């Protein structure tokens, strides 16, 4: 948690200087760390999607049939 | 309304005319087409009563 | 985790017969706990049939029991709803059952009350907060006693609105006996977690997680226990012991309904959590979605087609919908003559698209039922069966004089098509549900084709007179003279001609009685008469044919 | 006239002259843009309104402040088409001049401290194009026009239907524009009440006693004063003989004299008079009608010093005794009598238990937050903050203009807040029409309801972005230091940007644009939307609302709307509408002074409407002048009546002001109803561009303005001479007019070719100018997807006769012929999307193999080294498109795939099989494939050959107006040189780079010479600079998501020719669909030369009441006959003369045209031009709600050669028999909807499943089963049926082992059931044991 808010308070200026999305390559050479840890940083501070969002403007059908089960097989494999 | 319509659509229409008439008929339209709910949930009581 | 929410120690493993750190290979190891992880090698489904439970430090008071009309916890107490939620919110003071003669069961103080009380007394006035008291209340309460008192009131009293009130009381504490139900366990101690599989968390396509409101909500309760714990171990004060109290409760009713007496709790974006309540109330709730009606394996949904092309009791299908329909029929049929070695390679044979595999698909289709469906489904008619004919163009026929039974112009209208597997369901779909059988409306009596088509209409001009035009002035021998004069070209259906038509009307046993006359009539009505068996007398068509006229 | 209008002249039929100007369709939409981005330091809109009412902005210490000065907009940094393509966001950066400003503690007014001032960057904003596209992730989203409730007063009646006993009760609601309204109610009681927030309903006066006021004050503002006075045995009053008005006299009036109203009768308008004229000043009065009144102020008692009667208190004897013993003998009563006054503020202050404004403040402070002890000091702060704070309550000009004309104040400018006297006034009026003295407002009213476009949406997110910054600043500045602090640190540019991209990409008035067809555009573009946030919803929408005021004339079109629930509420804007400074739609008019029609034009309001007459179109004009029939029908109040020539006042401009474009398209709109007019509107709003754009013949004559305005098409900006023509890029050289002196006369167009929408449809720009043609200023070099040239073609023109066949005409369906299909008639193209992410796992990168297992040479064919598609193939649905592998671990495996690994021995590698395959059913070809990688991961050889493609594509126009310049400035140099010498052959032998080399003699040209060869030498360094920006925004273009190393875009082109099961309509609405496709020999046909195409269906046509394709198609059989009779007459060559004279003759045949054509002026190729675009049939037009009468219809038939009756026999193509009644036939113009057979076919037997029930999915993309729901299960149970409906829901939909069993009897032949126990009856249970409820499978 404390190397998001700091690598945020670095974007934070980084935007604030140059005015685009602050590049990953930078951001490394800024911070004195590899490239693999600031993509890893910046895959994993995501927050997850809620389960009855709608996948429309309209409120009719929501995210709770739109999902796949990949987990158990199918007929096919089976037979 | 007190003043009807003396044309028809044979001969056509104004724009006062047919402006009168579309209040009319997309009224019908809208009390049809929310009247069809009240109808399915009629069916629905219906239903389960019986 | 070892100890969280799904985690594999209690629910059983993830994957199918695998443990936690994948050690357990070789499935054969069944019912082995692990030494490190922990995990019984089953199968996946366990976690579906199995549930997890909370540990609660202090007792919490069951919303729906006192928030659902009529208040059963306050008729079964004699109480109004008011009270019971300034007790339950921890705002003042019940007195559980007092031994001296100042106070008595069921009588509130405040704040300063209870202090005032506190100071003079001891050792006998027994008070609690919220849910401790009203599970001391219902322990120490006897029904036998409170019952008989109520029958003994009723026999002197007979004001309406405590005479029914009190009927009521006695109903349900009669009701409370018989089923054999105890009053302590009204109240919650250990409540009851949702199984993972129900509240799935897998990664969604686009690279991040779908999260569950349900888990947030379970995260949210287990965050708020532990707090009350840690405040219990710690001799929290008297506020903070009561404000913690009061989070519980409002945690675990937004677990079980989620704000409907208050504000609700703020969600992720901008809605709020939808809770068990929602899910079991609501119109999009499981009762009228996953078992009234749901999705169905072997559907389709296509467009209609404007022309017979068929008989009444058969349609038109594409081949496509048996392309994916019939497959497993398909593949049934070639492993039974041994046309393809297995199932995998008749798979890709059905997926060239070999003339093999449609010339055993219109043995597939021979004499098969199909369901059709016009969304909604309001009267019977609305359901039938019927046996498709491989056509070309992707749009599904409909039958015309079904027109008037589906209530579904020809206008671009979407059909449902549905194939039934079993023996028992075919033979109740052909025998049943067929357009042969299913001819009349089951409102009345009278047959549901009442049809369009100016096609009728130039049936019933047919059936019409006209100027006495060249053509008129003969006597034809039948109705085939009159269709061939008719078809050579040389006079027109209206001509006032005498037609030889032989009639038969049925005898008063059930026989045909023959008779030939003379009948005033024109060409377009013979030809009708012709199409008409020898089982209808002529006196209905001998005037004009309309809309009530073919009805009748 | 134009070089467009003189390629092909359309026959206007058009009886009343056009004096208006057309105006631009999408002008609201650049207007609003422009106002909430343009600067104006006078002017409150937008971004100055914002920083004005923002800043400057006060913390608590009150030391430092942030000051405002301006903004500025930044430059687009990449093109409208890279946006387009790639997927960035087209915006600009934004820089606001923020300067920091710290006072001094010890100085009282020192501000020498700190001053200073820096630009800060707030986030970007999304601008738009000339078309009206919001560039947001690369997809092109439209806000559209929310419709609300001005901010202001509303008076309103309960119509019943919810009361006790049935009285009318009136209420007046206060909309602001932030903050929360009022709502002043009148209860059944006869008690005012007021709501805030509609929380609790307090009494009338708590309000008014919070503004200190007392009870005095208030009876002497709401109620009058009469005097009272007593000499020790008396009662006289200053009656005033106008108040008597219904009022029953009790006693004998003697005001000096005699009895003047007799006891018993009551007062009348004679007595009124007759006691006005007497000149009453005293009249004594008995105690009982005294007794019984309401005082008005506080009499103090001078002997005691108590108060002996408060106000608000029943007079008695006693009370009368002691105020005459007092002393108190000029008493100040109220006048509640009758219904001219009311004494429901006397009811209100008894029922209100407060004394003073303390009370009433505590009052207030438990109503809003309960629960909390109520303190004086907080409660003032918040009763401050809610109502009078400028910051926080604040409506608009426009809000304040409405509350003033409401009130019917005299000034329309005042300021935010309200005031104390505000609240009184609309209480008086509130009153007074409770007394039967005003009228109710109505709600459908338009000047009771305006407009937020796009410019109000983003001033209201952009001040929601600035409170949260604010916040955000006084949080930071509260703590931190005043002078190691920059202010550009203390700023985030975080919230802003995130509330605009959450604005832009998912509010309910962000949709995406139907890009079907241009007018779908224009009519989504020219949409008003009453759904979404801050108006009702579609469950709040009852049947008062949705009905078409009369007031909606000429503004809101009433034939175009969405049916099903959104019926009404989300409508189209008329043509000749605009949008005012204030938010209302206005209608130009043109002045009637005394019946004589000027060109004086006034814009009127709704209000404005309502208060003088309107005369239709429909009068003679006059060559100018006044009026023809003396009895002239007009409009007024709601009311249509024959007026005089002095009683007009204003004359609308034409009949298509009431209807929109989208609806009035419709060649004979007054032939159609109402229904099926919207029927037909929606069916060409959703229509679908063919193959083949071919103009229609019958049409409007606006039809040009919307395809000049649409911005699809070629706009040329200046016109000139067209140098070179190409199917991608069009040069044009300006004329020496309008060459500017500074830049180059040469502009140059690309031509977007198969752009990709959201409506994947097929989209290109064709050029239609050729080689040595000029065109002016507002012409067309290029049509678009569905436009012809200088017309919108939407579908394609085809033969239709209305007869009867053998069933392939049942209900309204459409019987069409091979020719059709053959032709290539009704061809669209589809371009769908197939995208390959590559995504590395957790135990392994991701990579791209053309090598895949279980793979041969036929998928490995049409496969590059790196595994892409060659661009050019054409593939069938099943074959791999992009080859995609993953590293797999170690998989276990059953004993006997192991044993069947052992016995073959293969290598089998662990490596998954996820490669992109092409769905079922689609063979098509591929366009164009783009491969996006992030600067990590190197192109790997494979993206090099697509950038190397793009760069020989590029640099094409650039080195061509390279070429170009260097060539004028070469032949200046050529100029300069031979005015200074004689230079004619030493110049063209030389090389062209060696003249700069040549020296001359030491004068003037020497250094003309030196500054051409800087002005060169500038110029290779520009296009050097070009070139560099071009690169580096290129290289800098390789933005991707996070977690995603490349992504590989198929873009696959189907054909998808027409095929029966699609939907087709037309104009008017006759919607149908394709029976079957029969050859040209089964179809009817005429005598000598024309078959039928499509046949019709007579059954529908007549019972819905329309006329309309009768009439077209008589019109197109009209236009067929002209055409085939110009089309013979130029298949010889006897003399173009005659041809001249035959269409000035045809040209020439209506008697009252509008426009009159000049056709002696044209040239002969001109006419050739014209003869050969008219071979096709002549475009004829009618203007909206004008058409032809059937006399000009037969006319037009006998001038052809044709029959006047339009109705002739055919011949069947089947037995060649002649039909008894002739039959109607004629060219009609057919469109179609998206609505493909391909896509709407969707079926499925086994696939994936839900995740909590395992359920099947549903929808075309999803690729599940279909749904089952309780209707049919109804009918199964009406039915005897009881296997059909436990097969369909507990052995297909849940139960796995059940499914699983059947299916394996089915693939062996055994058709068995086998039930079990259905999965949603387990999750059932398990979720009702959740709650607490024993349910344990209770057995026998």
């Amino acid at each position: 948690i404390e190397t998001i808010n700091k690598l945020n308070r670095i974007s934070r200026q980084m935007l604030q200087e140059m005015g685009r999305e602050p590049t990953p390559e930078e951001l490394a050479e800024r911070m004195l760390m590899p490239e693999d840890k600031i993509r890893k940083v910046l895959k994993i501070a995501k927050e997850p999607i809620s389960m009855e969002t709608p996948i429309g403007d309209d409120e009719d059908s929501h995210l709770g049939d739109f999902i796949e089960d990949t987990t158990l097989e199918l007929p096919l494999d089976s037979a | 309304i007190e003043t009807p319509i003396t044309a028809n659509f044979r001969e056509g229409l104004n724009v006062l005319q047919y402006f009168i008439s579309t209040h009319g008929a997309r009224k019908g339209l809208a009390d049809t087409a929310l009247k069809t709910a009240n109808s399915g949930y009629l069916t629905r009581r219906l239903v389960d009563v019986a | 985790e070892r100890d969280g929410l799904f985690c594999a120690r209690i629910f059983g493993p993830v994957k199918d017969y695998e443990c936690l750190c994948g050690k357990y290979k070789r499935l054969k190891h069944r019912g082995v706990i692990c030494e490190k992880c922990g995990v019984e090698v089953t199968q996946t489904k366990v976690r579906r049939e199995r549930m997890g439970h909370i540990e609660l430090a202090s007792p919490t008071a069951h919303i729906w029991f006192l928030k659902s009309l009529p208040s059963r916890i306050g008729l079964l107490l004699d109480m109004p709803l008011r009270d019971i939620e300034r007790v339950l919110y921890f705002e003042s003071y019940v007195v559980i059952e007092g031994g001296m003669t100042n106070l008595e069961r069921q009588q509130i103080l405040t704040e300063e009350q209870y202090l005032d009380a506190l100071e003079e007394f001891g050792d006998e006035f027994d008070a609690k907060m919220g849910a401790e008291a009203i599970q001391a209340l219902l322990k120490s309460m006897d029904l036998e006693q409170e019952c008989e008192q109520l029958r003994e009131e009723l026999n002197e009293t007979n004001s309406e609105t405590k005479r029914k009130k009190l009927t009521k009381r006695i109903k349900l504490l009669e009701a409370f006996v018989q089923s054999g139900n105890k009053p302590e366990w009204m109240i919650l101690t250990v409540l009851p977690v949702l199984p993972p599989d129900l509240r799935p968390l897998v990664p969604l396509d686009g690279g991040r997680f779908a999260t569950s409101d349900l888990n947030d909500l379970y995260r949210r309760v287990i965050n708020r226990n532990n707090r009350l714990k840690r405040l219990l171990d710690l001799a929290a004060p008297d506020i903070i012991v009561r404000n913690e109290k009061r989070m519980l409760q409002e945690a675990v009713d937004a677990l079980l309904d989620n704000g409907r007496r208050g504000r609700a709790i703020t969600g992720s974006n901008k809605r709020p959590l939808k809770s068990l309540a929602d899910m079991i109330k609501g119109k999009q709730g499981r009762f009228r979605q996953n078992l009234l009606g749901k999705r169905v394996d072997y559907s389709g949904r296509s467009v209609i087609t404007v022309g017979p092309y068929l008989r009444l009791h058969q349609c038109g299908l594409p081949k496509k919908m048996a392309l994916e329909l019939f497959k497993p029929f398909i593949y049934g049929k070639l492993e039974l003559r041994g046309l393809a070695t297995t199932i995998k390679a008749a798979k890709k044979m059905v997926e060239r698209e070999e003339a093999v595999v449609w010339d055993i698909l219109d043995e597939v289709i021979r004499e098969h039922p199909v369901l059709l469906n016009r969304a909604p489904t309001l009267h019977r008619l609305g359901i039938q069966a019927f046996e498709p004919v491989l056509i070309e163009g992707k749009a599904i026929q409909l039958h015309p004089l079904v027109c008037a039974a589906y209530n579904a112009d020809f206008d671009g209208d979407q059909m449902a098509v549905h194939v039934p597997l079993t023996l028992e369901a075919q033979l109740e779909a052909r025998a049943l549900m067929m357009s042969t059988n299913n001819i009349l409306s089951p409102a009345n009596g009278e047959p549901i084709i009442v049809p369009s088509q100016d096609v009728v209409l130039g049936l019933y001009y047919m059936t019409r007179d006209c100027v006495n035009a060249k053509g008129e002035g003969m006597v034809l021998t039948g109705p085939k003279e009159a269709e061939r004069l008719y078809r050579s070209g040389l006079a027109s259906l209206h001509a006032r001609v005498k037609v030889r038509i032989t009639e038969y009307e049925k005898d008063a046993n059930g026989e045909l009685v023959a008779k030939t006359s003379l009948k005033d009539t024109t060409v377009g009505r013979a030809i009708l008469w012709m199409i008409v068996p020898k089982g209808l007398p002529y006196s209905i068509v001998n005037q004009a044919l309309g809309k009530k006229a073919i009805s009748k | 006239y134009s070089y467009t209008e003189k390629k092909r002249i359309r026959k206007d039929f058009g009886k009343r002259p056009q004096v208006l100007d057309v105006p631009y369709l999408l002008s609201i939409q650049l207007d609003s843009f422009q106002k909430f981005i343009e600067q104006d330091p006078e002017g409150q809109y937008g971004l100055e309104a914002a920083f004005r009412s923002v800043f400057p902005i006060q913390s608590y210490s009150g030391n430092s402040e942030l000051q405002y000065v301006s903004y500025r907009l930044g430059e687009p940094v990449f093109d409208v088409q890279e946006c387009q393509i790639r997927g960035v966001t087209y915006s600009a950066p934004l820089r606001v001049k923020l300067r920091l400003v710290i006072y001094e503690r010890e100085a009282p007014e020192g501000t020498v401290k700190d001053i200073k001032e820096q630009e800060v960057y707030m986030g970007e904003i999304p601008l738009m194009t000339d078309n009206g596209t919001f560039v947001i992730n690369g997809t092109e989203r439209v806000i559209v026009s929310q419709l609300h409730r001005s901010p202001g007063v509303f008076f309103d009646s309960d119509k019943g239907k919810t009361h006790s006993s049935g009285k009318v009760l009136y209420n007046a609601r206060i909309i602001p524009y932030r903050g929360s309204w009022l709502d002043f109610e009148f209860d059944p009681k006869d008690n005012l009440f007021v709501r805030i927030d509609r929380r609790r309903k307090l009494p009338a006066t708590i309000i008014l006693r919070a503004l200190n006021y007392t009870t005095e004050q208030i009876l002497d503002l709401f109620f009058e004063k009469v005097i009272f006075e007593i000499r020790d045995n008396k009662l006289q009053m200053e009656l005033v003989p106008e108040r008597l008005r219904g009022e029953t006299a009790s006693f004998d009036i003697e005001a000096n004299g005699k009895v003047y109203v007799e006891k018993g009768r009551r007062i009348t308008a004679r007595h009124i008079r007759q006691l006005e004229k007497d000149d009453v000043k005293l009249i004594e009065v008995p105690v009982e009608y005294i007794a019984g009144k309401v005082v008005a102020k506080d009499y103090i008692d001078e002997s005691t010093g108590e108060l002996i009667c408060a106000a608000n208190m029943e007079l008695s004897l006693d009370l009368l005794a002691k105020l005459s013993q007092s002393g108190h003998k000029r008493i100040e009563t109220l006048f509640t009598n009758d219904l001219d006054h009311g004494p429901y503020i006397s009811e209100t202050l008894r029922v209100d238990p407060t004394n003073d404004r303390l009370s009433a403040l505590v009052e207030i402070y438990r109503m809003m937050r309960p629960g909390e002890p109520p303190t004086r000091e907080a409660a003032e702060s918040l009763f401050e903050n809610l109502f009078f704070s400028e910051d926080r309550y604040d409506l608009s000009a426009v809000g304040r203009m409405k509350f003033n004309r409401s009130l019917l104040r005299e000034e329309i400018e005042g300021s935010g807040i309200l005031s104390k006297d505000d609240i009184i006034d609309v209480m008086k009026k509130l009153i007074d029409i409770r007394n039967g003295k005003g009228e109710v407002d109505d709600i459908d009213h338009l000047g009771n309801r305006r407009i937020r476009s796009v410019g109000e949406m983003a001033e209201n997110q952009f001040r929601v972005g600035l409170v949260r910054v604010e916040r955000a600043v006084k949080e930071r500045l509260s703590l931190g230091d005043l002078d190691t602090l920059m202010p550009q640190d203390m700023i985030n540019a975080k919230p802003i940007s995130a509330a605009v991209k959450e604005f832009f990409g998912s509010s309910q008035l962000s949709q995406f644009m139907d890009q079907n067809n241009p007018l779908s555009e224009i009519t989504h573009k020219r949409r008003i939307s009453a759904l979404g946030p801050g108006g009702l919803t579609r469950e709040r929408a009852g049947f008062e609302v949705r009905d078409v005021h009369p007031t909606h004339y000429g503004r809101v079109c009433p034939i175009e709307t969405p049916e099903g629930p959104n019926i009404g509420l989300i409508n189209s804007l008329s043509v000749y509408a605009q949008t005012n400074e204030y938010g209302f739609l206005e209608t130009p008019y043109r002045k009637v002074t005394d019946g004589v029609v000027t060109d004086e034009i006034h814009y009127l309001s709704a209000i404005e409407e309502g208060n003088y007459v309107i005369a239709q179109a429909n009068s003679n004009l006059d060559e100018e002048g006044h009026f023809v029939e003396d009895l002239v029908t007009c409009r007024s109040k709601g009311e249509s009546s024959l007026f005089s020539r002095d009683q007009v006042d204003y004359m609308d401009v034409s009949t298509q002001q009431v209807v929109s474009v989208g609806a009035s398209l419709i060649p004979f709109l007054e032939h159609d109803d109402a229904n099926r007019a919207l029927m037909g509107a929606n069916m060409q709003r959703q229509a679908v561009p063919t193959l083949r754009a071919d103009k229609p013949l019958v049409g409007t004559g606006m039809e040009r303005a919307v395809a000049v305005d649409s911005g699809v098409t070629a706009v040329a900006k200046r016109g000139g001479v067209v140098q070179y023509v190409d199917a991608s890029r069009i040069v044009i050289k300006v004329n020496e007019d309008e060459m500017y002196p500074g830049e180059a006369g040469i502009d140059i167009y690309n031509l977007t070719k198969y752009t990709r929408s959201n409506q994947n449809t097929c989209i290109n720009q064709m050029p239609c100018v050729s080689l040595g043609e000029p065109v002016e200023r507002g012409d067309v070099l290029a049509d678009g997807p569905s436009t012809d040239l200088g017309e919108l073609a939407l579908g394609q023109n085809m033969r239709v006769a209305f007869m009867p066949w053998n069933g392939y005409n049942f209900e309204d369906s459409i019987l069409v012929s091979e020719r059709v299909v053959q032709e290539d008639r009704f061809t669209t193209i589809h371009i769908q999307e197939l995208a390959c992410v590559s995504r590395d796992t957790k135990l392994g990168p991701e990579e791209i193999t053309a090598d895949i297992p279980n793979v041969g040479e036929a998928a490995l064919s049409k496969l590059d080294e790196s595994g892409i598609v060659y661009i050019g193939a054409e593939v069938t649905g099943g074959d791999i498109l992009v080859g995609k592998v993953t590293p797999k671990g170690e998989t276990q495996l059953t004993p006997e795939e192991k044993l069947l690994r052992a016995i073959f021995g293969e290598k089998a590698s662990d490596v998954k099989d996820s490669s992109l395959r092409v769905p079922n059913g689609v063979s098509g070809t591929v366009i164009d494939v783009q491969v996006f990688t992030r600067d990590g991961v190197e192109k790997d050889k494979r993206a090099l050959e697509i950038e190397e493609m793009q760069l020989k594509q590029a640099k094409k126009d650039l080195s061509e107006e390279l070429q170009i310049l260097e060539a004028g400035l070469f032949s200046r140099i050529r100029a300069v040189l031979v005015a200074g010498g004689v230079e004619a052959e030493k110049l063209d032998k030389l090389p062209r780079d060696r003249w700069l080399e040549l020296g001359l003699t030491d004068e003037e040209k020497q250094n003309q010479l030196e500054q051409l060869a800087e002005q060169y030498d500038e110029l290779k360094h520009e296009f050097e600079k070009k070139l560099e920006a071009k690169r580096r925004k290129i290289t800098q273009g390789d933005d991707l998501a996070p977690g995603v190393l490349k992504i590989v875009k198929v873009y696959l082109a189907v054909k998808r020719r027409i095929q029966p099961g699609d939907k087709m309509a037309g104009r008017h609405g006759n919607k149908g669909v394709i029976s079957k496709i029969n050859p040209i020999e089964d179809m009817p046909y005429d005598e000598n030369g024309t078959p039928v195409d499509i046949v019709l269906n007579p059954l529908g046509v007549p019972s819905r009441m329309n006329i309309g394709q009768i009439l077209e198609t008589h019109l197109g059989m009209a236009a067929k006959g002209i055409g085939d009779k110009i089309n013979a007459m130029l298949k010889q060559q006897q003399e173009v003369a005659k041809l001249r004279e035959f269409i000035q003759r045809a040209y020439d045949l209506g008697a009252d045209v509008r426009q009159k054509v000049d056709l002696s002026t044209f040239s002969d190729e001109e006419v050739m031009r014209l003869a050969e675009n008219l071979r096709k049939g002549m475009p004829i037009a009618t203007p909206v709600f004008d058409g032809a009468k059937e006399a000009e219809i037969k006319e037009l038939l006998k001038l052809g050669d044709l029959p006047t009756s339009g109705q002739i026999r055919l011949y069947d193509g089947r037995t060649g028999e002649q039909f008894e009644r002739p039959v109607t036939v004629g060219y009609m113009y057919m469109l179609k909807l998206n609505h493909l057979v391909d896509d709407k076919m969707h079926a499925r037997s086994t696939g994936s499943y839900s995740l909590v029930t395992q359920q099947p999915l549903g929808g075309k993309a999803q690729f599940g089963g279909q749904r089952f729901g309780e209707m049919e299960v109804w009918a199964l149970e009406a039915y005897g049926a009881a296997y059909t409906l436990q097969e369909m829901l507990t052995v297909k939909s849940d139960d796995v082992n059940g499914r699983t069993k059947m299916y394996k009897n089915i693939v062996d032949g055994n058709h068995q059931m086998e039930p079990g126990m259905p999965e949603s009856f387990n999750v059932l249970l398990k979720e009702i044991r959740s709650l607490g409820i024993n349910i344990e499978l209770e057995d026998e």
